[PDB]
């Protein structure tokens, strides 16, 4: 038909299929989830082990955009690291401009505007990656935003990206996440990770968890191995 | 710095001092000022030493690219004009280079001069450097195009030795290079002072 | 300072120039040719800064040769001077100003002989005779007395020598040898090079 | 057509690069030989009519005093590289004041082979791949060396290499005539044997050009005199 | 160059066993005026290294924003690496050298201390780009005053403890306050050790004015 | 040219004079040197009057954008770094010096001197050609925990003292009290300037 | 069909065929293998000759004193990118005056390969890389892809018939950590054997290696030092 | 305003022996009348057979050395071999010319052994002119070092005396004492001495004490 | 300054139904005179002329660029230019050079093509157009050319009284200028015809 060839050419129904196909590439990526509470925001990501030949800590899926701003990306890892440095340039230029840390709503806007700029031009291609952006502050509080390949940000009490999303979002709705504390939320995050992954296609994986909130003193910090193993044992109590 | 060249029946003779000084201190006495471009083509140096070493090798680069291209063994006239044009674009930026190009071609043993501002000249007898005016005197006296091979060496020898005696920036050992149809050849390298002892007696 | 002179006869143009090229306290080249040939009947006389004299005049030399080859026929004397002025005026405000003084000598099959005066500021004015350098003050005054439109080249060359011998008397710089040529219907004709067996 | 010069094949290879090697089969045959006594180069003038002058045909060009070169494939693309290779060779002596190793000669030229593109380039960018194959012979501190390049830019040290239309049967013939210590003069004999077999015309003194480089002698082109003495030895 | 105003004061640093002490005055100076009496002139870089400077403090805050974000960007990367005290000393050498070729040099004099893997590092850079490594360093008139004080101790006792170092700093902070008109009373003593950088708050020193009675 | 700001519990009091004189002649004897960058965010103009008015609009252009994107009043620290980077980067062609002060819902009243290209927080800040002579009063007479009435008099007494000693300062005192409930603008006529020792 | 003409146009499944054709270009090159211990790192490179008379090509490129790399893919695409890798490493010693971390170099390699993808008209770099290096944290084996993806690795084998080597790399992975320099060469050359045909196996002419270590800088071996390394290894 | 250059003092010596090449310089780094440190080695080892001295403005001595070391790797990676002493000298000549309008302020001295095993001493200038000589000097004491090496090493101005080619045993003691005499009359020289001797077997470093004044 | 290099003088006076413009013939460099035939007035087309003075480099250069815009304007429009329109054209040509401005003081004189109306104007180095109801002059001696035309000018003058007035103003004022002299060219622009005359002047 030739209508879906370029993003600058509209479909007969008034849509851009090039942006839609970039979203279908995100559905093949591994699952990553996050939840915000009064104490902070808890991150988790399923990092698939491709081979035993890879060193521990390889293919880190927990991205740090800014001191108070964490990020988890599911999609093409080439466009992921691209936007990763670009999002850091926007946060660095912000502090080079206004002299403090950019709020999460203002950062999600500038990044999403940079994502939508490539959907207009036919000489470039849109991003094939989708990601969530958490933050915490004493004036704002725990905040969680997700940006799609089309460059639109939505506020979320919780979100799930990658292959399995709607299934993980319903499990979060079954229990109130607001009054919980990040110590109890990571217990549910690891619980959902074990529910999402079964042995059918994928073989093995590793739990990559991250915290921001009162426990981390409002700064983006990875979860240590000691607490990670103890958080797994809390999920090892059930599985079922 | 004293550099001189002249053409006659048997070809060009290039004579130069060896001494280059900075301020009151002599940097090196043994400096070889004559630039070797082609087997039959011979350059010189004047003024700034680095400006000569840089640009004369570009001329040697152009002369070799020419002989590799058309194989015509570039004439002294074409070499002197290409060297002058390269100094014209940077004129006013502070580049100071003197030089003289010597060699034989189908026309004859041409002798040319290239200044820092792009002045290109042609004639029988040229000299450059801080002691150029001291060279013009001895060279002009007792000179004719009919001078032989041996008589011209005595003229070129006494030219540097008596000129470097009156100059504080000129000295070292006399390096004199005769030019022939096949190519230039090294004649003699002798200290100025050692020749001063023979002239006083 | 180099010297130039020119004279417009009824059918002819008589020009002369000094052949000396000097640097510092010495005269390096006394036979140097200051005369550049723009076309068959069109010559050029260029003096000025030692660097701008040869460089800028060679630009005019080929630019005139550009026109003659493209259209198959050379510029007229009037067309040549007006194109050389624009070339000098364009580089006036550039970062490489050209200090030159030019005399354009040429003959036309219709308007006849033409002589043109040009300064370093690219101001073109037609004159029956003109001169450059500091020696222009000691010479042109003689032309004011002896010039007539009906003069014959035989007397003009004699009067030209009388003007140039003044350069060996009052004018300080030596300038031993002068080059003299004439332009007419029959083309460029060389004249005896002025020599002073001092 | 319906593609760019940068479009990959379903097998992952550039069409423009594939067709570039296929165009060398239309060029002129030149056979280089590397020996312990030097490097031998031979090429045919390919005269299709007596009206042409053989002096205008130079298929063996001299990069440096001890470094020679050979030519085949498209003529238009080679004259651009022969000049560029010379300039970089002198830029070496202008910088390091030494003779460039023939391996670095192949290295500087191989850089400009795949630079071609369309978008994100300068006005000095090339549209189409080189249709020329080159042979760099020469002698250096490591002795006589003979190298070869293709349109893709790959340079490989070779004991013997043949280029042109006849390179198919000539390269297989070089393995037969080349054994161990065979000298330059013996390689010249075997060069004329293979070259006479692969050409459609008759071998003559003025029909082919022969040039050799030696460790004790600069790269030298044999004139009509010496060429008559070389062909006589057949 | 043009006109910076925002002048600084001297900075001192020295090596001792298992750590580095760097102290500086908190006073900013405008012309002959003492204007801002509360300023932090000592900046922490990660755990194991520390930075202080002199000259234009407005250019120093710009070096805060440049070097600070670059250091934070590494903490954001989380690759397991930290800038070595030689790396910060090396980057400031070229960063200050790059400003001379553009004819826009920043007025400043910086000192890079640090302790990593048992290696005590103290280093010096300058607007002019002069860079080296010495066991005791000072800026401004400190190189004239506090530098020979520490050289005499390092020649007699190359090994100094943490207590002996701070006692010598206060004695050097005491002398610098006397003979430097542009110095100031309140200063901060910051010490990097195996536990990391620890910056003490505003401090002072007991002065001996008995010369007043000895002259009169 | 005299500008002054003093922080207190409920807000800040930012004063200025009305005198603008280019050279030795007064261009306008009544002028407001306080240019609003936002509702509660103000900027005290000083230094070159031509360069200060240009930065005030370039600062307002950036602050209105940052304010509308967040849909909330920008922090006082945000408005100060805008003036600073415009000052520090363009200090080649811009000799102006500004004093940023305002109120936010985070830390309340804040006063940030942007002069000379640096940034620092102060309880009270003074600037201009006349602020050099008032250092004596503002240092000694400053007491912690002053009522809003005392802060209005403390700010007025120091500005009126500068207007006496500074030849480039005069006119009427402009006071702006920036609090959480709004901003009050008052003008002190020449008769209401506090009288000091006259001899 | 018409979606393979360029990189920018997405397939209806959201895939770029030109990136796939670039990833299949790397598998058409020579087969090289590399591994690291808790101390040293060894890169075993297979050299091919264009013809029988031709000398073997060089698959090893020296980058930094502690860093080395093997190239598999289009030769010239490696060379332009090698000029980029060496420039960044020279810039590291030009600016930081320290050896560039191998993880930071590979991150710059991907950024260079991310530039051509998102823009129309510029082809991605179709060369793959197996790079190794030693730093304060020990040796590291990294692999890159023309898709710009890069991974951290204990040991890898790239090129054709690499799984027979990777299967060998899985079984002996436990030993790779505690072996010393002489054993890493024995396991490295025996790992290369599985990528090789059943006729031509091991000759010091077409087989070369390189080694980096704790205090040992990266050093390239060709024939003289490789001959005793092949001795005592039974295939 | 801004002064782009300042004289940092120091002295560098190089002498070419028959089979060897010796290069030595002091450790003293001082600007103006003040001492920055008493240990600041100027001698930098490029390759095994080549050692380059740097005397001049210290900021240009650091940057220019890092630029040379960067081009050393460009060569070796390309040419699969180390640069000869003569190749490094002619390289920096074009490096110093690239700045011809804003020249680096430094005095460079390169020394080492050539392919024939003979010492090659190369003295430079900020504009990049160079020459080969048996022995050269540089720095603030350059005027002091040259006459002593003319008589002792060069055997000049001596009538009817046996001329013995330079020996390593004497070459060491001549380089030591000329600096001992230099540290006396040179305010910019002293506090330590570092001697780097490049022979056919390898480089051998030495340390000699000097007066602390 | 630079305007005093070549000197020069230009005068234009408005009569009743006609306008007259005059300028001298002298061309010289400082103390060195060159030629007597120099022309300071160039035709702008029917009943419209323009004077030029100052540095002769810009006199001949701007005259080109004015004829550049003149012919292009006349070829595009089917009617002749009005003298008021040309005044603003010179203002744009001099203002676009505001950084590099040309050195000259153009003087435009002519008749309104409408019916008989005379129009005059002059500009400055800065390119400021000005319209006067009496006369306009420019040059280095312009201070001298004022007093002649101030007293002698009348509200309405026939071609008989106009030529006699402008000629005496030139001969008297130019004789007191060292860089001006050597003949005066006077142009009379009437409704019916155009008269050109060369006055007898001292050589000095």
């Amino acid at each position: 038909t030739g209508y879906d060839l370029s993003a600058s050419t509209f479909s007969p129904d008034g849509r851009v299929f090039q942006v839609e196909y970039a979203m279908k590439a995100v559905e093949n990526s591994s699952t990553a989830i996050g939840i915000r509470c009064k104490d902070g925001v808890v991150f988790g990501v399923e990092k698939l082990v491709l081979s035993k030949l890879y060193e521990e800590g390889s293919n880190k899926r927990l991205f740090n955009v800014d001191r108070h701003v964490g990020m988890a990306v599911a999609g093409l890892l080439a466009d992921a690291r691209s936007l990763a440095d670009i999002a850091r340039e926007e946060a660095s230029n912000f502090r080079s401009n206004f002299g403090y840390n950019i709020p999460l709503k203002h950062l999600a806007d500038r990044v999403a505007m940079y994502v939508h700029a490539y959907t207009l031009y036919s000489a470039v291609r849109p991003f094939g990656c989708s990601f969530m952006l958490g933050s915490y502050s004493v004036n704002d509080g725990a905040q969680l935003y997700m940006i799609d390949p089309s460059g639109v940000s939505y506020g979320y009490w919780g979100c799930a990206i990658g292959k399995a999303r709607q299934a993980a979002k319903t499990e979060i709705e079954k229990l109130q996440m607001k009054e919980m504390t990040c110590r109890d939320v990571v217990k549910e995050v690891a619980k959902i990770i074990y529910i999402v992954h079964d042995e059918v296609k994928d073989k093995a994986f590793e739990l990559e968890l991250s915290w921001v909130g009162e426990i981390t003193n409002g700064r983006h910090e990875i979860v240590p191995k000691d607490v990670r193993e103890e958080a797994e044992k809390y999920a090892k109590e059930s599985l079922k | 710095t004293t550099t001189l060249a002249f053409k006659f029946q048997h070809g060009v003779i290039v004579a130069v001092d060896s001494r280059a000084s900075a301020g009151n201190y002599i940097a090196t006495l043994k400096v070889n000022k004559v630039i070797e471009i082609n087997p039959y083509l011979l350059g010189t140096m004047s003024g700034c030493a680095a400006d000569c070493l840089y640009w004369e090798r570009l001329l040697a680069k152009e002369c070799r690219l020419y002989y590799l291209r058309n194989g015509e063994r570039i004439s002294v006239s074409a070499a002197s004009k290409l060297l002058s044009n390269m100094m014209c674009q940077y004129r006013g930026m502070g580049l100071s280079m003197g030089s003289m190009i010597c060699g034989w071609d189908k026309k004859g043993p041409g002798l040319y001069y290239v200044d820092e501002n792009g002045t290109r000249l042609s004639g029988n007898m040229f000299s450059t450097g801080s002691g150029n005016s001291h060279a013009y005197g001895v060279m002009d006296s007792g000179y004719r195009p009919d001078l032989s091979i041996e008589e011209a060496y005595d003229l070129g020898r006494r030219a540097i030795v008596h000129a470097t005696h009156r100059d504080s920036y000129s000295g070292g050992v006399v390096n004199m290079y005769h030019m022939k149809e096949d190519g230039w050849v090294k004649v003699e390298s002798t200290d100025v002072s050692d020749l001063m002892h023979q002239y006083r007696e | 300072m180099e010297y130039l002179i020119g004279i417009q006869g009824p059918d002819y143009v008589l020009v002369a120039s000094d052949r000396v090229a000097a640097s510092n306290i010495v005269q390096m080249k006394d036979d140097h040719d200051k005369m550049f040939k723009m076309s068959e009947k069109i010559l050029l006389l260029c003096v000025g800064e030692a660097g701008d004299t040869v460089q800028f005049a060679e630009y005019i030399q080929k630019n005139v040769q550009l026109y003659k080859m493209r259209n198959g026929y050379e510029l007229s004397p009037t067309a040549a001077a007006n194109f050389t002025r624009r070339n000098l005026a364009d580089y006036l405000r550039s970062r490489t100003p050209y200090h030159v003084n030019l005399l354009l000598a040429g003959y036309d099959e219709h308007e006849g002989p033409a002589l043109y005066y040009m300064d370093y500021l690219a101001a073109l004015a037609k004159a029956p005779f003109a001169a450059h350098g500091y020696g222009a003050f000691l010479t042109l005054s003689i032309l004011d007395r002896y010039y007539t439109p009906t003069i014959s080249r035989e007397k003009a060359v004699e009067l030209l020598r009388k003007c140039l011998e003044e350069l060996q008397k009052r004018f300080i710089l030596n300038l031993p040898t002068f080059s003299v040529r004439i332009i007419d219907r029959n083309g460029i004709h060389d004249l005896d090079n002025i020599s002073f067996p001092k | 057509y319906d593609r760019g010069v940068n479009t990959f094949s379903p097998e992952g290879r550039l069409f423009q690069v594939e067709y570039a090697i296929e165009a060398i089969k239309l060029g002129s045959t030149a056979i280089g030989i590397q020996t312990s006594e030097g490097v031998c180069l031979a090429v045919e003038k390919r005269i299709t009519s007596p009206l042409m002058e053989p002096s205008s045909i130079e298929k063996i060009v001299e990069i440096d005093a001890h470094i020679g070169c050979a030519m085949s494939g498209l003529i238009a693309d080679a004259k651009t590289l022969i000049d560029k290779a010379r300039v970089e060779t002198q830029n070496h002596w202008f910088t390091y004041n030494e003779t460039m190793t023939v391996e670095s000669v192949t290295q500087a030229v191989s850089n400009l082979a795949l630079q071609f593109g369309e978008e994100d380039a300068d006005p000095g960018a090339m549209s189409r791949p080189f249709g020329v194959a080159l042979l760099f012979g020469g002698v250096d501190e490591k002795g006589p060396q003979l190298f070869h390049m293709d349109p893709s830019g790959t340079f490989v040290q070779c004991d013997a290499r043949a280029i042109g239309s006849a390179s198919e049967g000539a390269q297989s013939s070089l393995q037969e005539v080349y054994h161990k210590s065979m000298t330059l003069k013996e390689a010249i004999k075997s060069s004329l044997i293979i070259l006479k077999q692969v050409m459609e015309e008759k071998l003559n003194a003025t029909n082919i050009e022969l040039a050799t480089v030696q460790p004790g002698q600069n790269f030298h082109m044999f004139t009509k005199e010496e060429l008559e003495e070389v062909i006589k030895d057949i | 160059t043009q006109n910076p105003m925002v002048t600084g004061t001297s900075v001192l640093g020295l090596k001792f066993e298992g750590g580095v002490v760097i102290a500086a005055d908190m006073l900013g100076s405008y012309g002959s005026l003492a204007r801002f009496r509360n300023i932090s002139r000592i900046m922490r870089v990660n755990n194991s290294t520390m930075l202080g400077a002199s000259g234009d403090y407005a250019d120093f805050q710009y070096l805060k924003q440049v070097l600070g974000q670059m250091v934070i960007d590494e903490e954001l990367l989380g690759d397991g690496h930290s800038y070595s005290p030689k790396a910060i000393h090396s980057w400031l050498t070229r960063a200050m050298y790059s400003r001379r070729s553009k004819m826009n040099p920043l007025w400043n004099t910086m000192v890079i201390g640090g302790y990593a893997d048992g290696e005590s590092f103290l280093g010096y850079v300058d607007m002019l780009g002069v860079a080296y490594e010495a066991p005791s360093l000072a800026t401004g008139y400190g190189a004239y005053l506090a530098q020979p004080l520490l050289r005499e101790v390092l020649e007699k006792q190359p090994v100094l403890s943490q207590t002996e170092a701070r006692e010598l700093v206060e004695r050097c902070m005491r002398v610098l306050y006397y003979r430097d008109a542009r110095s100031y009373n309140r200063f901060q003593i910051a010490t990097v050790t195996e536990k990391g950088v620890e910056i003490e708050g505003p401090l002072s020193a007991e002065t001996n004015w008995d010369i007043a009675h000895m002259i009169s | 040219t005299t500008i002054m700001a003093v922080e207190f519990d409920g807000g800040v009091v930012v004063g200025s004079d009305s005198r603008v004189s280019a050279g030795e002649a007064v261009v306008n004897r009544v002028f407001d040197k306080l240019s609003p960058l936002h509702q509660h965010i103000y900027c005290a103009l000083s230094g070159s009057a031509a360069d200060a008015q240009a930065i005030a609009d370039m600062a307002a252009y950036q602050l209105e954008l940052h304010g509308m994107e967040l849909e909330e009043p920008p922090l006082v620290l945000a408005a100060a770094n805008v003036v600073r980077n415009i000052t520090y980067k363009y200090r080649e062609d811009l000799s102006a010096h500004l004093m940023v002060a305002g109120w936010d819902q985070r830390e309340g009243g804040q006063v940030y001197g942007t002069m000379s290209g640096m940034l620092i927080r102060q309880p009270f800040a003074i600037g201009g050609s006349g602020s050099t002579y008032i250092y004596g009063y503002v240092d000694a007479a400053y007491k912690p925990g002053m009522s809003p009435e005392e802060c209005r008099r403390f700010t007025t007494n120091a500005i009126a003292l500068a207007m006496k000693r500074d030849g480039s300062s005069g006119g009427v005192i402009y006071l702006a009290t920036i609090t959480g409930a709004g901003v009050d603008h008052r003008v002190i006529l020449g008769d209401e300037l506090p009288r000091f020792y006259d001899e | 069909n018409q979606y393979d003409n360029d990189v920018t146009v997405w397939s209806p499944q959201g895939r770029i065929h030109q990136i796939e054709y670039a990833m299949e270009a790397v598998k058409q090159g020579s087969a090289t293998v590399g591994l690291k211990s808790k101390t040293h790192a060894v890169l075993v490179a297979l050299k091919r000759a264009q013809s029988e008379l031709a000398a073997h090509q060089k698959k090893i490129l020296h980058v930094d004193n502690h860093i080395g790399i093997s190239i598999a893919g289009l030769t010239a695409d490696a060379r332009l990118l090698c000029n980029f890798m060496r420039q960044e490493c020279l810039d590291s010693r030009f600016v930081f005056d320290r050896p560039l971390p191998v993880s930071r170099l590979v991150s710059l390699i991907g950024s260079k390969t991310q530039i051509p993808t998102q823009r129309y008209g510029r082809r991605p770099y179709g060369v793959g890389l197996l790079i190794a290096g030693y730093d304060d944290m020990g040796p590291h084996i990294f692999q890159t892809c023309p898709s710009a993806n890069y991974f951290d690795c204990r040991a890898m084998s790239i090129g054709a018939r690499s799984q027979s080597a990777r299967t060998y790399l899985e079984r002996h992975m436990s030993e790779f950590m505690e072996c010393n320099l002489n054993e890493l060469v024995k396991h490295g050359l025996r790992a290369l054997r599985e990528t090789l045909p059943a006729e031509q196996d091991l000759t010091t002419k077409n087989v070369s290696i390189g080694i980096v270590g704790k205090d040992l800088e990266f050093t390239i071996y060709d024939d003289d030092d490789v001959s005793p390394f092949l001795e005592g290894l039974e295939e | 305003r801004f002064s782009p250059y300042a004289f940092n003092g120091g002295t560098v010596l190089a002498i070419a022996g028959e089979d060897f090449s010796i290069v030595a310089s002091d450790t003293r780094l001082s600007e103006g009348f003040s001492i920055h440190t008493r240990d600041s080695p100027k001698c930098y080892k490029l390759t095994d057979k080549t050692v380059i001295g740097c005397s001049g403005f210290h900021g240009d001595c650091l940057t220019l050395t890092k630029i040379i070391e960067a081009r050393l790797k460009m060569y070796k990676h390309s040419n699969n071999k180390a640069m000869t002493t003569g190749a490094i000298a002619a390289m920096l000549s074009t490096i110093l010319y690239s700045r011809r309008f804003f020249p680096y302020y430094v005095y460079n001295i390169i020394g080492g052994l050539d392919e024939e095993g003979k010492g090659a001493v190369y003295s430079f200038d900020p504009v990049g002119s160079y020459q080969r000589d048996s022995f050269k000097a540089g720095g603030s004491a350059s005027a002091m070092l040259q006459p002593l090496l003319d008589n002792q090493v060069g055997f000049k101005n001596m009538q009817n005396v046996e001329h013995v080619p330079l020996s390593l045993d004497r070459a060491m003691r001549l380089v030591k004492d000329v600096f001992i005499s230099a540290a006396e009359r040179d305010v910019y020289t002293g506090d330590a001495l570092k001697v780097c001797i490049v022979t056919k077997e390898g480089i051998r470093g030495e340390t000699v004490p000097l007066r602390k004044d | 300054s630079i305007m005093s290099y070549n000197g020069g003088a230009v005068m234009a006076m408005k009569g009743k139904n006609c306008v007259a413009i005059a300028a001298d013939r002298r061309f010289g460099i400082q103390a060195q005179m060159v030629t007597t035939d120099f022309q300071k007035i160039f035709p702008m087309g029917d009943r419209l002329y323009i004077g030029l003075a100052g540095l002769a480099t810009d006199v001949q250069t701007v005259a080109q660029r004015l004829k550049f815009r003149l012919n292009l304007y006349e070829l595009k429009e089917g009617r002749q230019i009005k003298p008021y329109t040309l005044m603003s054209m010179v203002a744009n040509l001099l203002y676009e050079k505001r950084f590099g401005p040309y050195y000259t003081e153009p003087v435009i004189a002519g008749l309104d093509p409408k019916t008989f109306k005379p129009f005059i104007c002059s500009l400055d180095l800065i390119g400021c157009p000005m319209v006067t109801d009496d006369f306009v002059v420019s040059g280095t001696c312009t201070e001298q050319m004022y007093g002649m035309c101030e007293s002698l000018w009348e509200p309405n003058m026939d071609p008989e009284h106009l030529f006699e007035t402008i000629s005496q103003a030139m001969l008297n004022a130019v004789d007191r200028d060292a860089v001006s002299g050597m003949g005066v060219i006077v142009h009379i622009i009437e409704k019916d015809k155009i008269t050109t005359r060369t006055l007898k002047a001292r050589m000095d």
